[PDB]
């Protein structure tokens, strides 16, 4: 090998997850947003 | 509840709205008797004492063919899948006992037991006793009792009873005191009756056109929906194919 | 380059959560009109 | 016994011509649906009855 | 990774995973080198590897010296499926031939300063002479592009113009090199082997390799420069 | 029915009439679904009437016969036809049975009753009756369910499905173990849909596509009895538009999402749509002009691994961009096709070379030049080839006529959740008919814009 | 009370009283067509060459590497890439990335998701400021042809490589080898764009003309004519049953627009239609459906094969087939 790479094309990688901090940070800024949003309910 | 789907003037006929106007049934049929969808293009009812003394045939055939279609089914299913039943199938069933030859009787769960006595003793019984009980309907006259229902019941019972609905001896676990249901579980009973004597009905032409019990046909048209049914069956060899 | 798959994956998630959640912020509710 | 086949076929095409002529103008003519109720159910029988000899006579054929 | 394995993955097991661009490494064996069964040999199924590309860069304070570079293809710069035949000796005078096999890939890299180097990695009709220890030798560079090649303005060797008919009056001057004559030549490389991790029990061997061989001319062009190649090599006996 | 003047939609807009008169609109469905049951039964008898034994299927524009035969009726080893008594059979049933639904929709447009709710609750809807929209969507998931247990029904015990991936050229086989693995079976739906992943097109196999069918069956009987059985949460009801033509956009939007899934369904997969019956694929045209041109130059007695191109790339054989070997030349691009003749082929290392050199079929070859021979590519003349050829053949492939028509539905079907969604949106609002003239909005709100 | 982060954010977001509006369409528009306007810019003025045809055969493409305005272009994707959806944290350097084309994608999806969330955009403040929604509908036509040329017509080919170069020469680039592969002009639904712009055109005009030449007079000849219509006003500026009376006298009494109304509502279809035609006139020949081949169309009594106007445009599509792509080529027939 001449240069490091990721090497992630094809595979059926879901949601292209290479590793699973990948998916950690989704969820995370996914439930960081659902957070803010269920806490500041019962508005308007 | 919900009675008024099976009697009164709105009730479920034998075709919907846009099909039949509620005009266009016989005045005789209005909504009285359990399991009135108006169903008569041929005017053999004429008047009411006409439809209840035919309604009475119709629920000794639907009591009787109710039977028959668990009768047919149920054995030729066991010794299909294997119990020893030697001739479960209806239209030979008979034939088995023509050299002596007793069935056995599956008493399920703890049956399989061999019936020790011939094709005389059976008919003889047979006739004197639904011979005893035929000439007991028509008299309302019954000898003896202890029903689980009502215990030890002398014969001052049967007079006095509803013909073709006699109640107490013949109702051991009662369920019916209540009209309301009483009239749904008649409406319940004259349907499945009647579905019965459509599957007893198919029972016989089916086994007269397959040469085989309906279970089986039931089972191979599960097996093989296309590769088995009426039009395959008449076929009688393949079909030459088309390319 | 993982650091910045990382980067652009937090980046994308947050801007499309915020859309999925501002339009589940009662969004047929918005309108100048009655009704 | 193919002739009867044919035979039983083109008159469920002729009641279908019928039928595609017939249902829609006794529909929507002013009260003929009421008084035309015995030739439309009489067509529809003849129709099934037809489809259904047709389906059964090629089992034969 | 062994080549016992690699044959157990499926295609779908290695689809853009890279291992496809992987030669075999033994993984048992010995260094010992010298337990080689001497004989006539016909190796199959050579395996070859880089792991690092450098160019020769002339500097303006003189130095010159290999340059690292940038891989600007993707990895389709290895070489698989290379057959031929070898012999060893008694002393351990060995002889390689190769003759037939993917023995050639079209790579290009970048120098700092960003120019781009085509060449055509290349072992192609290597006769490696030497020792087992290590065996060097000359290969066959073909140059590039085929002579039917045409540039951006037609022309090249075999089809083309012959001529930037583009402007009607530059037809004969000094872009001779450019339209007039077109040069596909091919070269010579030379490559140095050296085999570490002989397996006599199925008879592979492995080791590293060290080759120079010059890039594209650019069809008798501006000069190609040398290209160092240092990798890993893999292959079979008999 | 009525005029403008009692409904305010004019003739171009007649069906919108029939928004609130839940009678008439059921005829109208009812009678529309009998033309798509009339189409299929009308279409699927022209089809064997203008069937030739000899050419396969792809090449006498057939579209619906290579569905039935890809469900495993009349076909055998290799995808030569048996018989065309099924498909006559399907047809003629879809042809009555679209009598049959022509029969009740002509009769709720013209005499049905007016509206189903004074008289049969369980059938009258009103479009903000969360609960009832729930139920009927619930009767309809069930519905789905079913058709999807049916398919499985069929490739379990009912004959089997084909699969072209067989040995031999493909053939009728009966599906035993199903992939009901969920990480399989949600691997596709959650996977990148551009190359070598593909979405839920590069579904590859019968056991995941049944394992999948097995899979949607139960979770859509599930939402089937969910549905029926509750009512839409308040988050849900803040996040909606609740009239019958919102309910319109949603269905539009998905089934445009369905029209162009089923546009690259036709176009890349194989196992769903075999090969010999919808005929070759872009991807699997190229590979097969490579394959059959590297073993002509074989059997005329040259090499591949060597000779390359006028660039210095390999005219028969290069690696792909993450190193396995691949059919040079400009099918490079579709160096991710996966077919039941290349797979023998192919080894780890991509196309393996003495594989390649050694273990040719002849089954194998003829497939390659006939897919080379039948690409799609085509004119609207169906004149085949591309545009600067001659006008000899006469051949467009049913999955180039498929793949272009579904993606026209797609587009349209997109933009009509587009106009339904705004206008359910407006119309919710009181924005349907214009501005007020006196309450206008943007007189309330500062300049400057 | 309104006081929470979310819900302040929302009022922001969902304001109309922003200069421009942003709404949950924009959030997603904004950052996309953002990255997309960067790196267009930045690869058009210093992008490497970019290898296209996968043939290694770079391609310039930008300004500081020796192009124009005109000649110009961020190159399409490598043709060894195919549709592998190639981005940079894929490749091993920005170096790779470069040369295999990755700007090009970068742009194309950034772009792509832009006007997607433009149409949607202008759908949301259509509907905060109390307007009818079908301006995203007229908009989805070139939405639909920037789709068609940038992703419909990449998919059904197999790569990028075949998508439109963002340029000018690039697209005339990407005109000739289209019609050399598919012969564009006979095909009915670019006939039909066609039609379509040059009704746009005619209708414009038209349009501008009738309301032009019926200008109701409160102006004096010192003051340019647009100085009688004030913003906001209540009256209308001109002569509608004016410019109707010429108009049918013109050419047809009764077959002029009496609604102005319908007749803007014409002006909008026609165009927005036949747009939507043409887009997919891109999108069917992207699965190769192609143009009319009316090649060998007369012959005569003695089988002799006549030349015609249709073989003479098979003549100049000859010409653009064998020229474009002249090395990518090994086989005969261009089934790739
Ligand atoms: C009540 C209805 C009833 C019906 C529909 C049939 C019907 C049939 N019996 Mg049957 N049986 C019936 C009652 C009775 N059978 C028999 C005794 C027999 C015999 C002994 C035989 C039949 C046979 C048959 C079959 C040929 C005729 C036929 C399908 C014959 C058979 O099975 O032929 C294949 C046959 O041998 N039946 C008795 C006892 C006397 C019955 C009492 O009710
Ligand atoms: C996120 C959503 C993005 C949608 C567009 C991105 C590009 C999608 C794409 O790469 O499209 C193609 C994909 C399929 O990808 C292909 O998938 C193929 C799978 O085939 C493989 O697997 C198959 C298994 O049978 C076969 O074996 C086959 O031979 C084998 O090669 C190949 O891998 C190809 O290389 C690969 O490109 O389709 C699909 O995923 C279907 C999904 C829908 C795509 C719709 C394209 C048009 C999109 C929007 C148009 C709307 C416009 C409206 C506004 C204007
Ligand atoms: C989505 C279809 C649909 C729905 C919701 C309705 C609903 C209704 N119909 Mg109706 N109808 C339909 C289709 C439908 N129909 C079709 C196709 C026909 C032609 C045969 C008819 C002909 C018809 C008549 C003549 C009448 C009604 C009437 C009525 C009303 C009540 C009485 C009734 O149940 O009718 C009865 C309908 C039947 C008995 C048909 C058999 C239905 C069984 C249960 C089939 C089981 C379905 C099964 C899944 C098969 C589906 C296969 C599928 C894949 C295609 C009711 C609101 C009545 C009315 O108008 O009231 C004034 C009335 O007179 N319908
Ligand atoms: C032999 C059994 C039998 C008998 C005696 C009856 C008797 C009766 N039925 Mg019934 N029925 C039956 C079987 C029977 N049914 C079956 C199997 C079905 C399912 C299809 C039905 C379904 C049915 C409906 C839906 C209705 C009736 C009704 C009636 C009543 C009035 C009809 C009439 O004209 O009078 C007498 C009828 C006969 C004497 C039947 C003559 C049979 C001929 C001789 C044989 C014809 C061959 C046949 C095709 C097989 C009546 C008391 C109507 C009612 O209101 O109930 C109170 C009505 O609504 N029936
Ligand atoms: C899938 C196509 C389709 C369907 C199913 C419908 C269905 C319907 N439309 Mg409609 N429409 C359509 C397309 C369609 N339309 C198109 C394209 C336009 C634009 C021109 C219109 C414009 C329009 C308007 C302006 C109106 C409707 C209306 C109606 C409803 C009542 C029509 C009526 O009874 O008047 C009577 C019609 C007739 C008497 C002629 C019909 C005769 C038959 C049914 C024609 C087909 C014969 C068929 C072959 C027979 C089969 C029989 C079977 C046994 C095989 C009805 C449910 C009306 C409405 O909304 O209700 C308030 C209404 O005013 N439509
Ligand atoms: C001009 C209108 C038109 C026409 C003529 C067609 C025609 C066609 N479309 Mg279609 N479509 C259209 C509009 C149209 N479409 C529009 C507007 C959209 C929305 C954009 C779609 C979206 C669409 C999709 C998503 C698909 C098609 C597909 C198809 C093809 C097959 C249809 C099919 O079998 O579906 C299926 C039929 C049903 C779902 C009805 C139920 C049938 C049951 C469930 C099947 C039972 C089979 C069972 C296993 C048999 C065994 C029996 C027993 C032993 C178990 C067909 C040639 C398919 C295709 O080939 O892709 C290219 C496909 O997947 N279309
Ligand atoms: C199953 C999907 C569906 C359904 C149920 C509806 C239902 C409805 N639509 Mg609608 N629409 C849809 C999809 C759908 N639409 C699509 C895909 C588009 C394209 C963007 C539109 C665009 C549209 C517009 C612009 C309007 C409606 C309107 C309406 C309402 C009245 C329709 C009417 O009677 O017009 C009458 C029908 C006709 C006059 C016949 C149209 C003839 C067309 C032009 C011929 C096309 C045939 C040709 C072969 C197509 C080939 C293209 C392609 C396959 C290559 C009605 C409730 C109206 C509305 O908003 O009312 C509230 C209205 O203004 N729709
Ligand atoms: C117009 C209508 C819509 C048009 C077309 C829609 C067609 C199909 C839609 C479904 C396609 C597949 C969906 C999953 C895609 C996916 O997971 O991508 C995941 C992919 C995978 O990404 C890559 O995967 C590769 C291997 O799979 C490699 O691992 C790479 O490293 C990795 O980056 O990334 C993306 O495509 C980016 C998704 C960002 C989405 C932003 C837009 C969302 C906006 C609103 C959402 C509303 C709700
Ligand atoms: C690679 C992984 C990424 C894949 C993405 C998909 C992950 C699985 C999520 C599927 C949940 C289905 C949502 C449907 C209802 C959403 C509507 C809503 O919101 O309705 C809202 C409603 C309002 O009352 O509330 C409610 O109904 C309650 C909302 C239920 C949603 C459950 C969320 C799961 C946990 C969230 C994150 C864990 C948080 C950790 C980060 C926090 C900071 C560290
Ligand atoms: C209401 C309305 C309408 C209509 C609608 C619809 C849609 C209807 C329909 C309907 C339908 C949907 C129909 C269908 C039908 C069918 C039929 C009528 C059939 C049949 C049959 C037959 C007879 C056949 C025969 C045969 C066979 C068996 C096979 C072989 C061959 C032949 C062909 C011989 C319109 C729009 C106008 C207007 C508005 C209103
Ligand atoms: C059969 C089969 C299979 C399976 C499949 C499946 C299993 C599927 C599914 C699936 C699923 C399970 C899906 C889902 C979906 C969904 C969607 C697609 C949606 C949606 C929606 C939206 C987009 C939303 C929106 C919104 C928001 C965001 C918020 C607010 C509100 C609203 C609404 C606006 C396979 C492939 C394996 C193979 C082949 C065959
Ligand atoms: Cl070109
Ligand atoms: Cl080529
Ligand atoms: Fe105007
Ligand atoms: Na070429």
């Amino acid at each position: 090998l001449v240069d490091d790479r990721m090497n992630g094309d094809g595979t059926g990688l879901p949601f292209g997850v290479n590793d699973g901090i990948l998916g950690w940070v989704i969820a995370g800024t996914l439930g960081t947003i659902w957070a803010i949003y269920f806490v500041s309910q019962k508005d308007l | 509840p919900d009675l008024e789907k099976w009697y009164g003037p709105d009730r479920k006929l034998f075709l919907p709205g846009g099909l039949l106007d509620r005009d266009d049934v016989p005045e005789y049929l209005n909504g009285e008797l359990a399991g009135d969808y108006g169903y008569d293009p041929l005017g053999l009812g004429k008047d009411e004492e006409q439809v209840e003394k035919y309604r009475a045939n119709e629920l000794l055939h639907a009591r009787w063919a109710m039977l028959a279609a668990a009768g047919i089914i149920i054995p030729e299913g066991l010794q299909a899948n294997g119990a020893d039943i030697k001739g479960g199938t209806w239209f030979e069933t008979g034939a088995e006992m023509l050299n002596g030859g007793t069935l056995n009787y599956f008493a399920v769960p703890f049956g399989v037991v061999q019936n020790p006595l011939p094709l005389a003793a059976v008919t003889l019984i047979e006739i004197v006793l639904l011979g005893a009980v035929e000439k007991f309907r028509v008299d309302g006259t019954g000898p003896a009792g202890f029903s689980p229902g009502v215990g030890k019941f002398d014969s001052d019972i049967f007079d006095g009873l509803d013909k073709l609905y006699p109640g107490g001896p013949f109702d051991p676990l009662n369920l019916a005191d209540d009209p309301e249901v009483f009239a749904e579980l008649q409406v319940k009973e004259i349907k499945n009756g009647r579905l019965a004597m459509i599957a007893v009905l198919a029972f016989a032409i089916q086994s007269y056109v397959t040469g085989e019990g309906p279970y089986a046909n039931i089972t191979k048209h599960l097996s093989d929906p296309f590769g088995y049914n009426l039009l395959t069956v008449l076929q009688g060899d393949d079909r030459v194919p088309t390319l | 380059m993982l650091t910045l798959k990382i980067f652009v994956y937090t980046v994308v998630t947050f801007f499309v959560g915020l859309f999925i959640f501002g339009f589940l912020s009662n969004d047929p509710s918005r309108n100048p009109g009655k009704g | 016994m193919t002739s009867i086949l044919q035979i039983a076929l083109l008159g469920l095409v002729l009641v279908s011509f019928a039928l595609v002529v017939g249902v829609p103008v006794v529909f929507a003519s002013p009260n003929g649906w009421t008084e035309n109720k015995g030739v439309v159910f009489s067509g529809l029988s003849v129709w099934f009855l037809l489809v259904f000899a047709v389906g059964v006579f090629n089992s034969f054929a | 990774l062994t080549y016992d394995e690699l044959q157990g993955l499926t295609y779908l097991q290695v689809k853009g995973t890279g291992i496809a661009n992987t030669c075999p490494v033994v993984e048992q064996g010995t260094s010992n080198v010298r337990e080689l069964k001497p004989g006539d040999y016909k190796l199959e199924k050579f395996c070859m590897e880089p792991t690092s590309f450098t160019v020769k860069e002339e500097d303006a304070k003189g130095r010159e010296e290999f340059v690292k570079t940038k891989l600007l293809t993707r990895l389709t710069y290895g070489l698989d499926g290379m057959n031929g035949s070898m012999k060893i000796n008694n002393d351990g005078s060995v002889e390689f031939r190769e003759d037939e096999g993917l023995d050639y890939a079209a790579t290009t890299v970048k120098l700092p300063g960003g120019e781009y180097v085509p060449f055509l990695f290349t072992i192609k009709e290597f006769d490696g002479k030497g020792t087992l220890d290590s065996f060097s030798g000359d290969f066959l560079v073909p140059s590039y592009r085929g002579s039917t090649f045409l540039d951006p303005k037609g022309r090249g060797g075999a089809t083309g113009y012959d001529n930037a008919i583009a402007l009607p009056a530059k037809a004969d001057a000094d872009e001779i090199q450019r339209l007039n004559n077109k040069s596909y030549t091919p070269g010579k490389g030379s490559a140095v082997f050296s085999v570490a991790k002989v397996d006599t029990e199925t008879g592979e061997i492995a080791g590293v390799f060290e080759s120079i061989q010059p890039s594209d001319t650019e069809m008798g062009a501006h000069p190609a420069k040398d290209i160092k190649i240092t990798g890993l090599w893999y292959g079979q006996l008999t | 029915g009525r005029d403008q003047e009692t409904t305010g939609f004019a003739w171009w807009a007649g069906n919108a009439r029939l928004i609130n008169l839940s009678g008439k609109l059921l005829g109208a469905h009812v009678a529309h679904a009998g033309l798509i049951v009339f189409w299929a039964g009308a279409m699927n008898l022209f089809e064997v009437s203008h069937f030739v034994p000899e050419k396969p299927m792809y090449e006498q524009g057939l579209i619906l016969l290579p569905h039935i035969a890809t469900l495993g009726y009349g076909v055998g080893p290799g995808g030569e036809v048996l018989d065309t008594f099924p498909y006559f059979v399907s047809g003629v049933l879809h042809l009555i049975s679209s009598a049959v639904l022509g029969f009740g929709g002509v009769y709720h447009s013209l005499i049905g009753p007016e509206t189903l709710e004074e008289s049969y609750p369980f059938f009258g809807y009103v479009w903000k009756d969360k609960n009832k929209m729930t139920n009927i969507l619930g009767y309809h998931l069930i519905i789905l369910g079913c058709g999807a247990w049916l398919l499985v029904l069929k490739a379990l015990y009912f004959g089997g499905v084909y699969d072209t991936w067989a040995p031999g050229g493909g053939d009728v086989r009966i599906i035993s173990n199903p992939t009901t693995n969920a990480a399989i079976i949600f691997g596709y739906i959650v996977k990148s849909p551009f190359g070598g992943d593909g979405w839920i097109v590069s579904v590859d196999n019968l056991e995941d596509i049944i394992g999948g069918h097995i899979w949607i069956g139960t979770l859509c009987i599930l939402g089937g009895i969910w549905h029926i059985y509750t009512t839409p949460w308040p988050w849900a009801r803040r996040a909606f538009v609740w009239s019958g033509e919102a309910y319109l956009s949603y269905s539009l939007a998905a089934v445009s999402l369905m029209g162009f899934t089923a546009c690259c369904f036709a176009w890349f997969n194989n196992t769903a749509y075999p090969s010999e019956f919808y005929g070759p694929t872009g991807p699997e045209a190229s590979q097969a002009q490579a394959f059959t041109f590297l073993v002509r130059d074989q059997r005329l007695g040259a090499n591949v691994a060597s000779a390359q191109g006028p660039t210095g790339l390999g005219k028969y054989l290069m690696r792909s961009p993450t190193g396995e070997i691949i059919f040079g030349g400009e099918t490079m691009r579709f160096w991710d096709f996966r077919g039941p003749w290349v797979e023998p082929l192919r080894g780890p290392s991509g196309l393996d070379l003495v594989k390649l050199k050694n273990d040719i079929q002849p089954w194998q070859e003829r497939r390659a030049a006939e897919y080379m021979t039948h690409a799609p590519l085509g004119s609207l003349n169906s004149v085949g080839g591309v545009a600067t050829e001659i006008n000899a053949v006469n051949f467009v492939s049913p999955r180039s006529w498929l793949a272009t028509s579904h993606f026209c539905l797609g587009f349209f079907f997109f933009v009509g959740h587009l106009w339904h969604a705004g206008r359910a949106r407006a119309a919710a609002a009181g924005f349907e008919k214009g501005i007020d003239r006196v309450d206008e909005p943007v007189l309330s709100m500062r300049p400057l814009d | 009370e309104n006081t929470s982060l979310w819900a302040r954010f929302c009022e922001w977001i969902t304001s109309t009283e922003n200069r421009l509006y942003i709404g949950w369409f924009g959030v997603i528009m904004i950052p996309t067509l953002l990255t997309a306007i960067s790196v267009y810019i930045i690869a058009f003025i210093a992008a490497p060459p970019v290898d296209i045809d996968g043939i290694r055969e770079p391609v310039s493409g930008s300004l500081l590497y020796g192009n124009n305005i005109i000649t110009g272009a961020v190159v399409p994707t490598s043709n060894a890439i195919g549709l592998h959806f190639y981005p940079i944290w894929e490749a091993a350097s920005l170096d790779e990335w470069l040369y295999n084309g990755g700007p090009y994608q970068l742009v194309v999806c950034h772009f792509f998701l832009g006007v997607c969330c433009y149409m949607g955009r202008e759908w949301e403040l259509s509907y905060r400021l109390g307007m009818r929604p079908w301006i995203a509908v007229a908009y989805s036509a070139p939405v639909a042809a920037a789709t068609a040329v940038f992703i419909i017509y990449p998919i059904g080919q197999g790569s990028f490589s075949d998508g439109m170069p963002l340029g000018i020469s690039g697209t005339f680039n990407f005109m000739i080898v289209f019609q050399a592969e598919h012969n564009i002009l006979m095909h009915p639904f670019h006939m039909f764009g066609v039609a379509g712009v040059f009704g746009g055109s005619l209708f414009s005009a038209m349009h501008g003309s009738l309301v032009t030449s019926s200008l109701i007079r409160e102006t004096t000849e010192n003051e340019s004519a647009n100085a009688g219509y004030k913003f906001g006003q209540e009256e209308e500026t001109y002569n509608i049953v004016a410019a109707h009376g010429y108009f049918g006298r013109l050419i047809f009494q009764y077959a002029s627009f009496n609604n102005s109304r319908s007749l803007h509502f014409f002006l909008a279809v026609w165009p927005v239609v036949c747009i939507w035609l043409t887009a997919l006139g891109i999108s069917t020949m992207a699965f190769n459906l192609n143009g009319f081949n009316f090649n060998q169309s007369v012959v005569d009594s003695n089988g002799r094969v006549l030349n015609t106007w249709a073989d003479i445009i098979n003549r100049a599509n000859l010409g653009m087939e064998v020229m474009h792509e002249r090395n990518a080529h090994n086989f005969p027939l261009d089934l790739a």
